[PDB]
């Protein structure tokens, strides 16, 4: 009697363009409210926007705006101009007989648009003691792939997109390191 | 706290026929609290099998109640009811009277 | 602060073990909703109080759950005994209670683990790795890496100290660990994160670089016979300083 | 003709006796349709009407999950308002709610209501317009405010509109034998001597439906009042209802008076005498 | 059909 659909698991936007994210409700009465919560990596619920099914205009909240289309039980959610923080889950939620019912909720990457692609392979030595070291593949645009290790005893991380904000610059970075290994043919199968 | 007493009223669902098959009905209203003891006597005798109906109230807050059970009027056995409420200094006894 | 409190972030224990997670709400507010949250199940609702009185207990597990709201200011949450099914992340959630279509404020959770026994706990190394030089010359910007290395099970925080600030502008930090003996369910996890500052400032022999790693492992009321030390929550730290040169 | 659906909830605590006792009934018009009882044992939202009986599962599930939690805000607006008044923890106390729509012969939304009753006085009531509130003393103004402020009277003007008009024409629709007959009184008229010189006219109306009757006597074709007695309308017990008026007349002059019966199952309204 | 919305005095 209260049931909120998301059908994609999965969604990708480019950075700075728009995404729409999609959620279907079956409600039995009249008076429910309808809701967006954001939950980034950290794990805290945020709630992103509301929606009261008595109000008829669409609710927007600067760059998020929703399609409340009661007649379909629609309530899809739209992510315009969008931002590496906006990575998160996206749960849509409904009130009824009970207070909040969440859908299965949406998991939105944000591929961040790398402006000056310089991709490059660097290798760093331990602080302590110096006989360990790792190899840093950074710098390379958002299409590359990075392979897993093949060797079993060399570990290669997925990428990682940080952001220099007080510069305005954005950059990926795999991690890969072993007990022997040099860096320059670390990344060969990526 | 507001107390009002209650109203009885003690009749037939159908018109009594003696030796014919009937529901007796004794229907308490206007009254305040809810806590109300109301039984139908036989003679004198709590009438066991007495269903009564689901708690309702009026346009001033005060509650109404019907209870009820299956009787067969004869011209000489007695039926009545019996309502106990806080407002009474003793249960109210009420006759069946088939003319009212 | 003056949100939701969820103590404690982490907990592990060992099952047939008690759990009991604690709540408080935003002052003021007088309705308390607990949540459990499961790669599975997803969202589910367990139990809610409006004044202290349970509301609905619909979604309680049968048997082994309880909870308690003593006075405005807290609630239990408790699992007796705790089995491993148990693990999920806990989340708390409060409201004005003037209506169920109030807004629902949440706490950060409180994820806790169940294992079958405690002999696979292990707490993590940590290594941080200077920025090359290389990187440096190339684009006037340092990489610094920190390795969180064979630490079991995956209950870790990592946070990057400058200057005895936590640091989250230029941090990434690998969303999900990797088996460092991929071929086992019980294998040991390692993490990585990167710090990246401007090459002036890495440069600079005052900067300080700290890489501190919460465990959340045994407390000292679990027993422990092993020939190791007792992989306790802790706290395991590396660091580093600018060079010139 | 027009018709309504209302809902009645009553809760009674008894400190240090159990749980406060919860009692729900939903009404169609003059005629229950479900029933829930926290001191019954099913613990479910009942049927009391055959026309409901042909609801789903789901259906039942539902209203049983929704009268439950009703069942819970007033266990603890109990508490809230026992503090709101400054009363002991010995006292038992009542709190009433009734909500519903109505809807015209088009059978389109006409008006909603929704009060509150504590002790059994007015504490709180939405206004005609489904906007404001009309609080009764200065505890209730408290009320006011935290329901202004989440926006309750547009949440149930939403309901009002919404569900309760579109369900009461769907229950009115399941029901048409039972909710959209009328039927018209049966009526006679008897004599019961008191003295030898005084005499009772008792005239009498039976198996009605609706409810609402007018019986009112005449003498000498003139509206009259004194010396007479009209009992409450009565539930016959099977859905339809009774009413008599009397008045005590002086023997031989019985022919004076007539009683006259409207209610709406009427093509005109009947005029009686003694005969 | 009772209302779904829950609220408290």
């Amino acid at each position: 009697a209260q049931t909120v659909t998301q059908s994609q698991p999965e969604m990708s936007v480019q950075e700075a363009e728009t995404v729409t994210l999609s959620c279907t409700y079956d409600t039995s009465e009249s008076d429910y409210y309808l809701f967006w919560y954001k939950q980034p990596p950290s794990r805290q619920m945020i709630l992103v926007i509301r929606q009261e099914a008595y109000k008829q205009q669409n609710a927007t909240e600067n760059r998020f705006s929703v399609n409340f289309q009661k007649a379909a039980k629609s309530f899809s959610l739209k992510i315009s101009d969008s931002q590496l923080g906006d990575a998160a889950m996206y749960f849509c939620a409904s009130s009824g007989n009970t207070p909040l019912v969440f859908g299965k909720g949406t998991r939105l990457s944000v591929i961040p648009n790398i402006q000056n692609p310089d991709p490059a392979v660097y290798q760093l030595r331990d602080s302590k003691s110096s006989d360990k070291s790792v190899c840093l593949f950074t710098d390379f645009d958002s299409q590359t792939n990075v392979s897993q290790s093949k060797d079993s005893d060399v570990y290669i991380t997925d990428k990682c997109v940080l952001d220099m904000r007080s510069m305005d610059f954005k950059s990926n970075s795999a991690v890969a390191w072993s007990n022997k290994f040099a860096c320059a043919n670390a990344f060969n199968n990526s | 706290m507001i107390q009002r007493t209650p109203k009885i009223q003690v009749y037939s669902r159908h018109p009594a026929e003696n030796g014919k098959s009937n529901f007796l009905n004794c229907y308490v209203s206007g009254f305040h609290p809810s806590d109300i003891e109301v039984d139908l006597l036989k003679n004198g005798e709590r009438i066991e099998k007495v269903e009564h109906s689901d708690l309702s109230f009026s346009k001033d807050w005060s509650f109404y109640l019907l209870y009820y059970t299956e009787f067969t009027p004869t011209e000489k056995d007695e039926y009545a009811c019996r309502v106990n409420h806080v407002t009474l200094s003793q249960p109210k006894i009420v006759k069946w009277d088939r003319d009212m | 602060d003056a949100g939701v409190i969820q103590s404690p972030r982490h907990e592990v224990t060992e099952m047939g073990q008690e759990v009991t997670l604690r709540c408080k709400p935003i002052s003021g507010h007088n309705s308390l909703f607990w949540y459990r949250q499961t790669m599975m199940r997803g969202l589910e609702l367990l139990i809610y109080f409006n004044n202290n009185v349970p509301i609905d207990d619909s979604g309680m597990p049968e048997d082994r759950f309880s909870a308690k709201m003593p006075n405005a200011s807290f609630s239990t949450l408790k699992i007796q005994p705790s089995e491993p099914r148990d693990s999920a992340v806990y989340f708390c959630a409060s409201t004005w209670g003037r209506a169920s279509t109030d807004t629902q404020y949440f706490g950060p959770g409180t994820r806790l683990t169940v294992l079958e026994d405690l002999k696979n706990v292990f707490p993590p190394e940590v290594a941080v790795f200077e920025p090359s030089e290389a990187e440096i010359s190339h684009t006037q910007k340092a990489t610094l890496v920190c390795l969180a290395t064979g630490f079991y099970p995956d209950h870790v925080e990592l946070s990057w100290w400058v200057n005895g600030k936590e640091v989250h502008s230029g941090v990434c930090t690998d969303p999900q660990p990797l088996k460092e003996q991929p071929a086992l369910n019980d294998s040991r996890y390692a993490l990585s994160s990167r710090l990246r500052v401007s090459a002036t400032f890495w440069q600079n022999p005052r900067n300080h670089f700290r890489c501190q790693v919460q465990f959340y492992g045994l407390s000292e009321n679990d027993e422990w016979t092993q020939d190791r030390a007792k992989p306790v929550t802790q706290i395991v730290s590396a660091e580093a300083w600018g060079r010139a040169d | 003709g027009s018709h309504s659906m209302r809902y009645f909830f009553t809760s009674v605590s008894r400190p240090g006796r159990g749980e406060p006792r919860f009692i729900a009934v939903g009404y169609v018009d003059d005629t229950q349709f479900v029933r829930f009882d926290s001191d019954a044992a099913s613990q479910r939202m009942e049927p009391r009407a055959p026309w409901i009986e042909q609801e789903g599962p789901e259906y039942w599930d539902g209203e049983t999950r929704k009268v439950k939690a009703h069942s819970q805000t007033h266990r603890v607006d109990l508490g809230t308002l026992r503090g709101y008044y400054n009363q002991s923890e010995a006292g038992s106390h009542t709190v009433q709610r009734m909500y519903g729509c109505d809807v015209g012969s088009d059978w389109r939304f006409l008006r909603g209501y929704h009060q509150y009753a504590y002790d059994g006085k007015d504490y709180i009531a939405l206004k005609e317009d489904l906007r404001s509130w009309t609080a009764a003393d200065m505890a209730a103004q408290t009320t006011k405010h935290k329901w202004e402020a989440a926006h309750v009277a547009e949440q149930l003007r939403a309901y009002l509109e919404g569900t309760c008009v579109e369900w009461l024409r769907r229950y009115l629709e399941n029901g048409k034998e039972t909710l959209q007959r009328t039927d018209a009184p049966k009526t006679h008229m008897t004599h019961h001597a008191v003295s030898d010189h005084e005499a009772t006219l008792r005239c009498w109306a039976l198996s009605f439906y609706p409810a609402e009757i007018t019986l009112t006597w005449q003498r000498d074709g003139e509206d009259q009042t004194q010396d007479t007695e009209l009992v409450e309308t009565r539930p016959a017990g099977d859905g339809t209802f009774q009413k008599w008026a009397a008045v005590v007349v002086p023997s031989g002059q019985e022919q004076r008076y007539t009683c006259h019966v409207q209610h709406e199952g009427l093509p005109k309204p009947l005029t009686l005498r003694w005969e | 059909r009772l209302q779904s919305l829950q609220i408290y005095v």
